């Protein structure tokens, strides 16, 4: 079971060479029900994920 | 002869039966295949509204 304090620290921040960024993996993985994470974000800041690339919108819930 | 696992294999996973039986848009499938047999251009791209099936 995976937990994330702030998903902004994964996608809003983060070098490509320092770990997961907006350009790393888990994008075509989270179509499948292989990996089970539990995140926590706030609404008006979660609107940055929609306007970022509009691709995590249908991968997270 | 090649290792072939630099990305991931796609045929052998459906040979295992994990992804059998896909309901199909047959006009969409043949749009790929006719782009696949050309002498000059051999690269289709499934541009689409992000919700739909691409994979
Ligand atoms: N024609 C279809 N028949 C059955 N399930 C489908 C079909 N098209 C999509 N799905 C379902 O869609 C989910 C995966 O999302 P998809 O949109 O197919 O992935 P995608 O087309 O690559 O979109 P992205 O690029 O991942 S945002 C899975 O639960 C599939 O079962």
């Amino acid at each position: 079971i995976l937990f994330v304090d702030e998903i902004h620290l994964l996608l809003g921040a983060g070098k490509a060479e320092g770990g997961t960024d907006a350009a790393n993996l888990l994008k075509p993985v989270l179509s499948k029900g292989e990996i089970k994470l539990i995140g926590a974000t706030t609404i008006a800041e979660y609107r940055k994920f929609i306007e970022s690339c509009s691709a995590f919108e249908r991968r997270f819930e | 002869l090649y290792i072939e696992q630099f990305g991931s294999n796609m045929n052998e996973k459906v040979r295992n039966g994990k992804l059998q039986g896909i309901y199909g848009r047959d006009e969409e499938i043949r749009a790929i295949i006719e782009s696949l047999l050309r002498y000059n251009k051999n690269s289709p791209v499934l541009v689409g509204n992000p919700g739909t099936g691409k994979t």
